[PDB]
């Protein structure tokens, strides 16, 4: 039942993983990061590039 | 970037 993103919602479609190892979210849906295709190189999420 | 699909 856990719930991930910056919505707060279960798991579900594609879902990207912030490469910040303190952060707090871990995972985010695609389209919550405005994300169609998976990005190359590392990511990490809003919360912990405006940190 | 590290990617997974929800099973
Ligand atoms: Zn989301
Ligand atoms: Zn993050």
């Amino acid at each position: 039942e856990p719930t991930y993103c910056l919505c707060h919602q279960v798991s579900y479609g594609e879902m990207i993983g912030c490469d910040n190892p303190d952060c707090p979210i871990e995972w985010f849906h695609f389209a919550c990061v405005d994300l169609t295709t998976k990005p190359k190189g590392k990511w990490f999420c809003p919360r912990c590039v405006q940190e | 970037a590290r990617t997974k699909q929800t099973a």
